[PDB]
Parts: C-alpha cells; sequence; structure tokens
C-alpha cells in the first residue's frame, strides 16, 4: 500500500513538475531569442562604427 | 559694445556660429539669439576652426536662419546663489518659472565648476536613520554621503524619495535642494503642491527648500545641463553658508541621456552602446562636485533609471562607484507586491560595518542576508520540484526567508493611495531587534502573512492575532 | 531665380533631398517641391540644406526648383476638424473637401509648464468594468496600453470613445470628451473599417482621426502623433477635453528609427537612436489637466505600445512606461484563455486616476485592487493542499474573473457596473456557477432597470453610497440570487 | 618659425588639432599657452592631434601650442613613501614638493628574457584563503577580478597592511613598499583609503597615484604606466614593491574615450584595436630581476570590474590571459558569508607554491583539489542523498575547511598563526566541533598556543618550515586544546 501511494504520488509530482518545467524552458526559450536578436545587433554595430571612420 | 557672430549651421540642438574678429568666446560660454518670444541660449561646445564655434541650443531651435545675430554674454550660464533661490522654482538658465518676479538675489554663479580637490576631501562614517526598515537595516544611509537609487521604470524610485524627503526634510535645520532632470512635469506639480502643503515651502513665510527642473519635455541642451545649475546653487549652500545640504535629484540617467542624444550632433564616433565617448568622464565632472567637502556637508539622493532593466548598461553601471550606498529596486521583487521593492541582496552600503552599527546589527544582517541568499540558491528548484525535495534545514531556511522578505515590506505614507495602509515607520533599533529575533526561531508559528507590509515585530504579533479571530 | 526664398536639388535619396540656396528659410520649416510633395527644412548648413520628404522619393529630382513656405512645420486646428478624417499633415483624407480651421498650430508645442497644471480629478468613464473599477483614469492623465499582437488593446480604447456618447449628446460642456485617434503604421482598411464602426455607433461626430497609414513615408509616420496632439490641444486650451489615442507608438518608434539610420546617426539599443526617448517624451507631455487661471482644459492620452512574447523589459515599452502616468497591461494569455479584456490586473496600475474615480465605484472597489491580484497567490500555488480557508478565495477569486468579462462594443455606465461589483464582492455570486455568471449579469441588469430604476437613478446622480442606499442595494441583489 | 611652436585649429573634448610644431616627437609632452599640457598622439601631414591633461575651456582657436621636448616622464625615488600624487607626479596631498631621485618615462621597456628569475619569494598577504590556496609570489602578476562591490579592493588593501610585519624593520630584503593606483575612482574613495593606510600606519611605506573620475581620461590612462616607473625604482635597485591597479577597466574605458576623440577607428566594443597592447606593456614591466641586476621585484595586483559575472567580456578576457592567475571574487559566495568571497576552483595562482612559505604548503596538503572533491559531493548531497562513511564524513571536514578559510577585513595573519588553524583544519581536529564556533576556536586558540606552547609558533616565524618533531609538538599541542 505505502508503495502504490508512492508510486501514484510519483506520477503525479512529476506531472506537475515537467508541466512546471515546460513553463520556464517557454520563458527561456524567450529570452533566448531576444539575446540571439540583441547579440547580433551588437555585433552589426561594432562593424557599422568600424566601417564609417 | 558685445562680441556678435552669425549663425552659420543648424543640426538639432547643435548650432554652429561664425565670428568675425579675431576673438572668439570661450568653451561653456552663454551666447544669445534674439527672437520673437523671448532669447534663446546657447552654450559653447567646442572651437571648429576658420572662427567658427559648435553650441548646444538651450531651447529648441525651430525658427533659426542662417545668418542670424549672435551675441556674446562673455561668460557661462549663470544662476542666482543665496537665500532668495528658497521657495522659488528655477531653470537651467536660472531664471524663475514660478511667475513670482526676480530672484532678487545678491550674487549670480556660474553652473560650471571645477570639482573639489583630493586635499578639500572630509569623509565621515555616520549613520544615517532613514525609518525605512530594509535601508536602516541592510544598507545604512551616510549623513554627507551620496546615496543613490536604482530602478527600471515603475518600479518605485520616486516615491521612495518622497518618502525620503517625507523623513528627512522636515527635521533636518539645513536646506534642501530637488532638481527634476528629465522627469514628469505634472510631478514637479505633484511636488511644488507637497513643499507648499507641508510647509517646507511658505509662500508668504520663510522656505526651507529651492526647486529646479529641466523635465523630459526640454530639448537635450537643458536636460544635459539643468543638474550642474541644481548643484551649483547647492555648492553655495555648501561653501559660504557652511550648511549641512540636503540635495534630491530626479532623475539623474536623464543627464547622460541627454549628452547621447547630442553626442552624434557635435561630431564624435559612438563608444558602446551608442553612448558618449566621454559618458564617465562628463559623469566625473558631475558626480565629484556632489560631494561633502571640509568647508561644509552634503548628503545627496538621485533617482537612476535603468534602461530596459539593464544594470550593466553603461550609464547606471558607470554611477554605481559614485556611490557610498546604493538601492537597487528591483521589478521582479515590486511583481510580488513587495514595496519598497527593495533587492536586499544587491543594495549596499560602505557603512554597513561592526566598527559603525555594532556587532549585534552586523550579525543579524548578515544572517538575514545568508538566509536570504540559501532562498535565492534554491528559487529553480522550488519552482520546478516545490518545496518537498528540500532537506528539512533548507524547508525551514526557506520557510524563514520569506517571512523575512515580506517583514522587510513597509507602508509608506506616500504610498497610502496603493497600500491602502497608513504609512508606518521603524526606528533602527527595533529593525534590528524585530530581525533578531525572527532568526532565533522566535515567530515560526506564525503565518506568512503577517509581517507582510507591518511597521516592527509588536505589528506581527497583532496582524497575527487579527488574522486568528 | 531667388536663392533666398527658392532653392535647386543637388540630391535625393534615403528619403532625404540635399537642396542649395533657401538662404532664408528657417530651420523645420515646411517646404514645397515641383511635384507638389512637401518637406521639411531638417539641417540647414553651410550652403546647402537637408530635406526630409513627406512621400517617396520618385515624386522629386535633381535640379528641381524648391519654394520656401514660410512655416514651421504645422496643421490646421479647431471644432471644425470633428467629423473628419486627416493624414499627419491635416489634409483631409475622406473625400468631404478642405478642412474649417479655427486656425493653425506648430506640429511641435511646448507641454504646460509646471505651474499651469492641477491635479487630475475628473473621471475619464471608459465603460470598461475592469478599467473603471481597477485602472481609473482621470482627465489629464496619460494611460499606456500594452501588450502582445492580438490582445484587444485597441478594443479598449475604441469602447473608451464608443463610451463617450453617454455625455457628448449633453448639453453640459464640461462633461464632455472629444476624441483624436491617431492611426500610424496601421492597414489603411483597419482605419477605414475603423471609422465605419465609429459613424454606426454615431461616435464620428465627436471624434477626429489623423491617418499615417503602412505605406506612407516614414516622416509622416513620425509626424502624426504631434499634429494630432495640437488638434488635442485646442480643446485643451478652449476649455474643454480631448482624449487622443496613439496607435501604437511602437510604430511610431519604428518609423523614426527608419529616418535617423537613413539619416546615418548612430544605431544604438535595438538600433534605435539615442532620441528615440524624446521622441515619446515630448509628444506625452503635451497631456494634461490645466489650471482655473489656464481654463481648466485637459487633454488626456492612451498611447498603445506593442511588446514582444510579452516581454515589458523591451527599450521602447520601458521608455513609455518611464513617461505614462501608468500602464494597463494586456496578457495574451487571459486572451487566449477566453478572459477578455485581457487585463493582467498584476502589472496594471494607474498612478494619478484614484482621485478621479466616480466614489460609487471606490466604494464597491474596496481593496478588490488588493484581493484580485492576491487571489492569484491562492491560484498560481493552488495546481499541494486541499484547504480550507483558502478555497473560499478560489470561489471568490474565480467569480471576480467573470465579473470582469466584457463583450466588445458593449460599454456600461457607473450605475449598470457598481451592482455587479457589489453582488461579487459581497458573495453573492458564490452559489452561482461559472457558466452562468453570464447570463446572470444581462438577467441582472434588466431585473435592475424594471424593478430597482429609482436606485440606479441614485447613484447615477449623486455618484455615492449612501448607508440607506448601500442597504436598499443589499435588498434587491438578495433577492434576484434566489431565483 | 613652425618647427618648436604650433597654433591650435579645433579644440573641444580635450582634444586639439594644432598646426605646426614640425619638430614634435610622438608622445611628446606639449604646453598650451593658457597653461593646460598635453600630449601629442597623433602626427599627421598638416597637424597634430593632442590629448589635453586638463580642461580645455580656456584653450582656444589659434592659441600657442609649444614643445617641451620631453616624452611624458614623472619623479621617482624613495622620497615619494607616505605621498599622494597624480599622473604625472604631482603632489595632491598639500604636503608640498616631492623630491625625487630622478624621472623615468611613463612608457618603459619590460625586462627582456635574459635579465629574469623565477619568483620564490612569497608575497603574505595576511589572508588565509589567498596564503594557503593561491599563493603570490615576488614578481607576479595575480589578477583580481570580480562583480562591483565584491571585495576586490579589500583583498589588496589587506596585502599592503600586511607588510606591516617586515616594514618595521631595517632588513630591506624582506620589505615590501607599497603603491596603490585609483583609476576613475571618486577622490572621496581615495581618502577613505589613505584614512585607513594612516591608521594602521601603512602610509610611510606606500605611494598613492590617483587619477579619479573627473580627471581628464589621458591623465586616467597614463596612471598606471607612471606608477609603474615610481615602482620600478624600487624594483631596479634591490628592493620589493607591490602595485596594485584599481582598476584597469576603468583605464581601458578613458584610453577608449582618448582614441575615439582623435578619430581612430575602434575595434570591438568600440575599444582601440590595441587595448590588448596597452594591458600587456604595463604588466609585462612587473617582474623579479635576476642577481646581476640586484635581484628586486615589482609584484602586480591589477583589478578588473566584470559585469554580471561576465569573464568572457573582453577586457576581462584580454587581462586574464596575460596575468599569472587570477583571484575570482563572487558576490553569490559574499553572501552566504564567505568572505573574502574567493571562488576556490577558479582561482588560481600560476607561479603556485615555489612563492609560499613551506609551513603553509606542508599543512595546506590537497587543501585546494580536497576542496574541490568536496564540491563535488556537496553536488551530489543535493537531491536528497544518503553518503556512506567517507563522503558524509569529508563533506562535513570540507564543510568546516571551508568556515575556517573566513576572515575578517582588515584582520590579517602571520604565517605562523596562519600553519596551526590550516593544520588542525586539514587533519580532522576539527570534524567533532559544532560548526558555528570555529570562528572562537580561531582566536581562543591562537591565544592558547601564545601562552602554552608559544615556542612552537616563535620557530615557525624563524625557520619557515616544519620537521617531525614541530609536528608532533603541534600534533600533540592541537589535540589538547580540543577539549577545550
Ligand atoms: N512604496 C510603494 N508602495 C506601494 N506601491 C508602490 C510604491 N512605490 C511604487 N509603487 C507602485 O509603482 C508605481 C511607481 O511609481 P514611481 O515611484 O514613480 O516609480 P518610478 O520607478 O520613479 N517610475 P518611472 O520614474 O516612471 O520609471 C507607483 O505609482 C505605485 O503604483
Ligand atoms: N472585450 C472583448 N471581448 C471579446 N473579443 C474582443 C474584445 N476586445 C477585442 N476582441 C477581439 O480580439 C481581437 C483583438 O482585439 P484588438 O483590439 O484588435 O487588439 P490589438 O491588440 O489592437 N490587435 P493588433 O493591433 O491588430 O495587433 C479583435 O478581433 C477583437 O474583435
Ligand atoms: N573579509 C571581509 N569580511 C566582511 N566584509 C568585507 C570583507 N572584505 C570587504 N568587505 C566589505 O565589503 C564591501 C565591498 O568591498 P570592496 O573591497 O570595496 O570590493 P570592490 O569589489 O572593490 N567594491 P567597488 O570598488 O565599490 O566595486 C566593503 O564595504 C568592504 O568593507
Ligand atoms: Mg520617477
Ligand atoms: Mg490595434
Ligand atoms: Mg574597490
Amino acid at each position: 500500500q505505502g508503495y502504490a501511494a508512492e508510486i501514484s504520488a510519483r506520477r503525479n509530482a512529476m506531472d506537475n513538475a515537467s508541466k512546471n518545467a515546460g513553463d520556464m524552458i517557454n520563458r527561456y526559450s524567450i529570452l533566448y531569442n531576444r539575446t540571439r536578436q540583441a547579440v547580433i545587433t551588437n555585433e552589426l554595430v561594432d562593424i557599422i562604427t568600424g566601417a564609417s571612420s | 559694445t558685445p562680441i556678435t557672430g552669425k549663425v552659420t549651421a543648424v543640426i538639432g540642438a547643435i548650432v554652429d556660429v561664425h565670428f568675425e574678429q579675431s576673438e572668439l568666446p570661450a568653451i561653456l560660454n552663454a551666447l544669445e539669439i534674439k527672437t520673437p518670444q523671448g532669447k534663446l541660449v546657447l552654450e559653447v561646445a567646442q572651437h571648429l576652426g576658420e572662427n567658427t564655434v559648435r553650441t548646444i541650443a538651450m531651447d529648441g531651435t525651430e525658427g533659426l536662419v542662417r545668418g542670424e545675430k549672435v551675441l556674446d554674454t562673455g561668460g557661462p550660464i549663470s544662476v542666482p546663489v543665496g537665500r532668495e533661490t528658497l521657495g522659488r522654482i528655477i531653470n537651467v538658465i536660472g531664471e524663475p518659472i514660478d511667475e513670482r518676479g526676480p530672484i532678487k538675489s545678491k550674487l549670480r554663479k556660474p553652473i560650471h565648476a571645477d570639482p573639489p580637490s583630493f586635499a578639500e576631501q572630509s569623509t565621515s562614517a555616520e549613520i544615517l536613520e532613514t525609518g525605512i526598515k530594509v535601508v536602516d537595516l541592510l544598507a545604512p544611509y551616510a549623513r554627507g554621503g551620496k546615496i543613490g537609487l536604482f530602478g527600471g521604470a515603475g518600479v518605485g524610485k520616486t516615491v521612495f524619495i518622497q518618502e525620503l524627503i517625507n523623513n528627512i526634510a522636515k527635521a533636518h535645520g539645513g536646506f534642501s535642494v530637488f532638481t527634476g532632470v528629465g522627469e514628469r512635469t505634472r510631478e514637479g506639480n505633484d511636488l511644488y503642491r507637497e513643499m507648499k502643503e507641508t510647509g517646507v515651502i511658505n509662500l508668504e513665510g520663510e522656505s526651507k527648500v529651492a526647486l529646479v527642473f529641466g523635465q523630459m519635455n526640454e530639448p537635450p541642451g537643458a536636460r544635459a545641463r539643468v543638474a550642474l545649475t541644481g548643484l551649483t546653487i547647492a555648492e553655495y549652500f555648501r561653501d559660504e553658508e557652511g550648511q549641512d545640504v540636503l540635495l534630491f535629484i530626479d532623475n539623474i540617467f536623464r543627464f547622460t541621456q541627454a549628452g547621447s542624444e547630442v553626442s552624434a550632433l557635435l561630431g564624435r564616433i559612438p563608444s558602446a552602446v551608442g553612448y558618449q565617448p566621454t559618458l564617465a568622464t562628463d559623469m566625473g565632472l558631475l558626480q565629484e562636485r556632489i560631494t561633502t567637502t571640509k568647508k561644509g556637508s552634503v548628503t545627496s539622493v538621485q533617482a537612476v533609471y535603468v534602461p530596459a532593466d539593464d544594470l550593466t548598461d553603461p550609464a547606471p553601471a558607470t554611477t554605481f562607484a559614485h556611490l557610498d550606498a546604493t538601492t537597487v529596486l528591483s521589478r521582479g521583487i515590486s511583481e510580488l507586491g513587495i514595496y519598497p521593492a527593495v533587492d536586499p541582496l544587491d543594495s549596499k552600503s560602505r557603512l554597513l560595518d561592526a566598527a559603525v552599527v555594532g556587532q549585534e546589527h552586523y550579525d543579524v544582517a548578515s544572517k538575514v542576508q545568508e538566509t536570504l541568499q540559501t532562498y535565492k540558491s534554491l528559487q529553480d528548484i522550488i519552482a520546478i520540484l516545490g518545496m518537498d525535495e528540500l532537506s528539512e534545514q533548507d524547508k525551514l531556511t526557506v520557510e524563514r526567508a520569506r517571512k523575512i522578505q515580506r517583514f522587510l515590506s513597509q507602508p509608506f505614507a506616500v504610498a497610502e493611495v496603493f497600500t491602502g495602509i497608513p504609512g508606518k515607520l521603524v526606528r533602527l533599533k527595533d529593525t534590528v531587534a524585530s530581525f533578531k529575533a525572527v532568526l532565533e526561531g522566535k515567530y515560526d508559528n506564525i503565518p506568512e502573512h503577517a509581517f507582510y507590509m507591518v511597521g516592527g515585530i509588536e505589528d506581527v504579533v497583532a496582524k497575527a492575532e487579527k488574522l486568528a479571530a | 531665380a531667388n536663392l533666398n526664398e527658392t532653392g535647386r536639388v543637388l540630391a535625393v535619396g534615403d528619403g532625404i533631398a540635399r537642396v542649395f540656396g533657401l538662404n532664408n528659410i528657417q530651420a523645420e520649416e515646411l517646404v514645397e517641391f515641383s511635384s507638389g510633395v512637401k518637406g521639411m527644412a531638417l539641417n540647414l548648413e553651410p550652403g546647402q540644406v537637408g530635406i526630409v520628404l513627406f512621400g517617396s522619393d520618385r515624386l522629386v529630382k535633381e535640379g528641381e526648383l524648391v519654394k520656401r513656405t514660410g512655416n514651421i512645420v504645422d496643421v490646421p486646428v479647431g471644432p471644425g476638424l470633428l467629423g473628419r478624417v486627416v493624414d499627419a499633415l491635416g489634409n483631409p483624407i475622406d473625400g468631404k473637401g478642405p478642412i474649417d480651421a479655427a486656425g493653425r498650430s506648430r506640429a511641435q508645442v511646448k507641454a504646460p509648464g509646471i505651474l499651469p497644471r492641477r491635479s487630475v480629478h475628473e473621471p475619464v468613464q471608459t465603460g470598461l468594468k475592469a478599467v473603471d473599477a481597477l485602472v481609473p483614469i482621470g482627465r489629464g492623465q496619460r494611460e499606456l496600453i500594452i501588450g502582445d499582437r492580438q490582445t484587444g488593446k485597441t478594443a479598449v480604447a475604441l469602447d473608451t470613445i464608443l463610451n463617450q456618447k453617454r455625455w457628448n449628446n449633453g448639453s453640459d460642456e464640461s462633461k464632455k470628451l472629444y476624441c483624436v485617434y491617431v492611426a500610424v503604421g496601421q492597414k489603411r482598411s483597419t482605419v477605414a473599417q475603423l471609422v465605419q464602426t465609429l459613424e454606426q455607433h454615431d461616435a464620428m461626430k465627436y471624434s477626429i482621426i489623423v491617418a499615417a497609414t503602412a505605406s506612407e513615408a516614414a516622416p509622416l509616420q513620425y509626424l502624426a502623433p504631434f499634429t494630432a496632439a495640437s488638434i488635442g490641444e485646442w480643446f485643451r486650451d478652449n476649455g474643454k477635453h480631448a482624449l487622443i489615442v496613439y496607435d501604437d507608438l511602437s510604430k511610431q518608434a519604428v518609423a523614426y528609427r527608419q529616418l535617423s539610420l537613413l539619416l546615418r546617426r548612430p544605431p544604438g539599443r535595438e538600433a534605435y537612436p539615442g532620441d528615440v526617448f524624446y521622441l515619446h517624451s515630448r509628444l506625452l507631455e503635451r497631456a494634461a489637466k490645466l489650471s482655473e487661471k489656464e481654463g481648466s482644459g485637459s487633454l488626456t492620452a492612451l498611447p498603445v505600445i506593442e511588446t514582444q512574447g510579452g516581454d515589458v523589459s523591451a527599450y521602447i515599452p520601458t521608455n513609455v512606461i518611464s513617461i505614462t502616468d501608468g500602464q494597463i497591461f494586456l496578457e495574451a494569455e487571459l486572451f487566449y484563455k477566453g478572459i477578455r479584456p485581457a487585463i493582467n490586473v498584476g502589472l496594471s496600475v494607474s498612478r494619478v486616476g484614484s482621485a478621479a474615480q466616480v466614489k460609487a465605484l471606490k466604494q464597491v472597489a474596496g481593496s478588490l485592487k488588493l484581493f484580485l491580484a492576491q487571489y492569484r497567490e491562492v491560484a498560481a500555488s493552488a495546481q499541494s493542499d486541499l484547504d480550507a480557508s483558502t478555497k473560499q478565495t478560489l470561489v471568490r477569486g474565480e467569480r471576480l474573473t467573470q465579473l470582469l468579462k466584457q463583450n466588445q462594443y458593449s460599454p456600461l455606465a457607473t450605475e449598470e457596473q457598481v451592482p455587479l461589483i457589489y453582488a461579487g464582492v459581497n458573495g453573492h455570486l458564490d452559489g452561482i456557477e461559472l457558466s452562468r455568471i453570464g447570463e446572470f449579469e444581462s438577467s441582472f441588469l434588466s431585473y435592475l432597470k424594471s424593478n430597482h430604476n429609482e436606485l440606479l437613478t441614485e447613484i447615477r446622480e449623486k455618484g455615492e453610497l449612501s448607508k440607506e442606499l448601500l442597504a436598499s442595494l443589499k435588498s434587491a441583489t438578495e433577492s434576484f440570487v434566489a431565483t
């Protein structure tokens, strides 16, 4: 009984976790994307300043 | 018989002026163009050669024409200094803007001044009690020090200053200068109504605070310089009046921003993130004048805007080293309804030292800090896997940290509208003891909610019984 | 050829014309090219002027004559623009003929100073349950509508305009609120369709449309909000009240960025020029509430910003938030769930409006601010224990969440609003199901109108809740719920 | 006659473009008629670009600029001790003229390959964490790196203060004269530092060089190089000097400002293309000279500021590649109550044990690797583990070893005080003691050994080494104290 209680509690806690993880993955895929864009821009501005002189 | 030239070029805030004579106005001199309405002021920035100067206008340049006559004043921008500035509202060029007549001051001083030498420095380690829990506890303000409030947009910088003016301004003895740089004209209105209503400015009577404004409607030239104006007045109090002076500035970032708006138009090659190459020295020349010297004492609060919530942006980052105390406001924090939204692990003080505050104070502050830190290192695991997957030690620390977290929140008087609750204020000695006890495990049975938005520990006890009924 | 009043084109490309002559020209004077296309003298230099064009580059060649105009960039203003649709320079685009101008105002007008202002205390009634109760806007305020693509931003502003029909049909000129809607960067068809909606609800007669749409030249988009504020300002300076929607500032900023980069100004953060903040700040500072001496007029601004991926920390969002007097944040998450208006209360705030709120709402909004956005504490945690105490707030929370929902084009009167909230806050909904809270609300208002109209009238006419009306309202509420 | 003089063609932003000056040397000092001094950095066909060493407010178009005939130099000599000067060696403490043994140029070729000898004499910093785990040698460059407000100056400051044990003597070979270089700090911060050196009577063997935040970029850029020269004199004359660059991040910013205004095309993050060189030539000058050269040394503690923990940032990556190891200070460790907040894993001293008093080397066996094995395990403890006898014990040992590395500021220790502590720790004479009491143990115990087993401590100070006899005495002595 303690085992089957445990096994039910695992599948339940892990469902809430995988859900909660995905949420952070979603929030970090967004930050990733911002940063990636920023990286391309910022790199371009150095090339640009360098080209102007 | 003056010195006159003609306008040769106009690009935005930048006006180029040619002079017909050998003699040319000095860099930092104020020039004048007579217009239909009033006078446009320009500040010489550089000499371009071939008898032409480059200037930065202090007002819009709409309507200017090539060939237009330019007058040299033979000196820099000057401001009314002295007691006659108290209870008045003033410009970047030192003219009044409260329609109350001329500031009949005996003297007018240039806004560009050299900073006080190394020899002139006067250091102390003297605590400034604020009555705000987190500040008083975790990062104490210093009398005559330089205090700075860092915050993203809307996180609470201005409410914080108004609380500090509410705490320190009436009982200071000395004089305050508030300078608005690049902020809301309405906020100026909100404050001029305030210092009137509290009596710190009395129309008929006598007043303790002078106000200087260069708000966010103003062209860049005016935004850059308006802090040097409000400072020049602060320095006259410090020096000749040997006054202990309070200087508030909302907001100091706007000064540097205004500098970048024009940097391009001045011919400079952009440094990192598009800022002016001179960002640091421009800031040194402003910052270093805002200091406590041997002749007198200046305690200074500065609102510091953080662009895109990025504390590594050259501007706020270059600001840090200038401050003896830093309170860093966090969006993440304020979004938990924690006000003030002070990051207790990113706000710092020179005066957090046992040889100033006593070992008991130090030890508490530090254990509080260790506690909070443990929660931080854990947040990711708490959010993914919940509380269940902590060891008991941790579970208890997390349980406790959250009670500290909330206890660091405090109802300000000036945010009564958003708190719904009267403004509480806590004596340093009470903050120290109250927190000391929480750590000592004396309040573990109490639910989290009883620490949220109260004063000292007596107030927790009260709210806990209020809930239990 | 007078080179004083007149110019010759040296070169044109990238939206700039370089022009020789025009020696008497003023900085920011409007000019005219042969083709009839207009320009703005931006940079006066020794031996040439740089002119920003208000149209395609096709419409200007090298060698062509340019005529001075005499005038700094300006526009027609006055009550004669009411019902009219114009472009950024004030030119009618609605097929209806010359505008009837009281006079002309510059595009760039300095903000009301420190003195000529008074704190906002007069309500701008949106007719939106969630906004009026929780982010009350006052006449003279600036309140940002911010959120992702397709989250109801425009809807919130448009319901506000449709709602004014309530007072703009009365006589009392002080209660009236004229409307300036600025479309910057939107599709022509969106705006055409918007105007037809306004016409259909008979809102058009008290509103002005200023459009600089997607295919138009960046400077026309840059300019539109400024010429719309002078149009808005006329009402302000003449003892009347105007609401201005900037839809949206994100697109204004983008156009400004286009112009700056082609002008070869150094790209900063996200490639915007250093002055992109001053762009908005000077614009929005022009919203205000004026003193008795200045005639007590007001211009209220509702700028719209569009976040990407819901990030309010980007450069342009935080710039505008650091200008306006608050934000109405709309969450895409709520929007997809069917919660519309999708106002995220946690992240929404009005910094000055509380004063200007109608007392009735203020009284039944007791802590609703605190409670709701805090039921959010339990709600987020909920999905570890089947608690006793915190099972109640989960049931009330859920109810007020439905009460706050609202159909589009259906702004509601204050006296129609306060009962619904009273009935929520005091838990008379606790027993009723979710799927019926929608039907409850329509049926409850019918009941109130037919049977307890005396009371609604009292809410409307005094705006307060006397202990007696409060108690009488408790009476009628309990009755309906029971059946 | 435009060969020795020139006329200002244009001026602003602390930069002047000058006509003539036909015979001027690249990097030569110039005087503008209005008073201000400058340095020719750009020599082009029709003009000369000059960076100003002060305000340009008084310079005008047409103004006359004069050749000095000197490459930027400075006063050097023992006379400078106890003093605070600006970048050009002008005294700024109001204590009047400096008396100098001579003048050295700012920019000096470093010691070549031949005239050097391996670092082998310790710079005793007085800090347990450093001296045990990242020992610093005489002639080494050891970088101090970390975010704002993480302890960086407090590491350097406790080294300077610690030199008192030897600087109060006459023995010249053991003495370590200190040079502190404030760059872009605020004057108040510096006054506060020379106030503290005073209170600890350390100012008498230190020299301060301050190019603080309000000073012209050419002054901030120059300060480290002229400060190397001041320090080099000690090195070049059989003595020893420590040099603290606080901080190089701010100097790099100043060099950038200089170069952009000279309209020299920038590189990454707008820094000049040769910003690596800027720092490498400065630090190559720190060195341990060979016997044929008198045996003097210059040890450098350069300070770098990272932003957001970002050590991959351009400048921090540059300097890391120049020095002989780093001390990484971390805000997260600072708040757990680890002071100094040294990340042991990430911090190396490359010269290593060759620069550590032998006694300390012995008792700190694999302390650094052990502490790694500890954190390897403090990682496995996270997912709620249960450990076997070895792992739970070493977890206990390290948790206490970490505790023993905590140390107050301005409380530096002598090796003979350090050794017993590390000795008690590593061996396990601390395992069966409640964790929260290791602090009061440290001071009770050092007092105990000062009254009871004092002959031991005396031995370590003098003979710098241990034999079975010293080991077993101390082992017998410590075992004694454990029972309070
Ligand atoms: N002490 C406080 N208690 C409760 N709410 C607060 C507090 N401080 C700020 N807020 C909330 O956040 C808003 C921020 O106001 P403000 O103090 O002007 O912040 P700020 O950071 O200066 N904004 P800005 O300058 O526009 O970026 C307030 O109007 C409140 O809604
Ligand atoms: N209160 C509401 N109830 C139900 N539906 C709504 C409501 N408000 C808006 N909608 C619909 O939702 C969609 C988005 O609303 P809209 O006001 O266009 O938002 P927006 O943020 O301006 N989108 P866009 O500007 O095109 O990126 C529209 O089709 C509306 O018809
Ligand atoms: N061992 C220590 N124990 C406790 N506190 C310390 C210790 N060392 C330094 N501190 C304090 O921590 C604060 C930061 O130290 P500091 O040495 O200024 O680091 P920093 O990184 O150079 N700061 P900054 O120059 O402002 O970026 C100072 O107030 C010190 O007094
Ligand atoms: Mg503010
Ligand atoms: Mg829309
Ligand atoms: Mg430091």
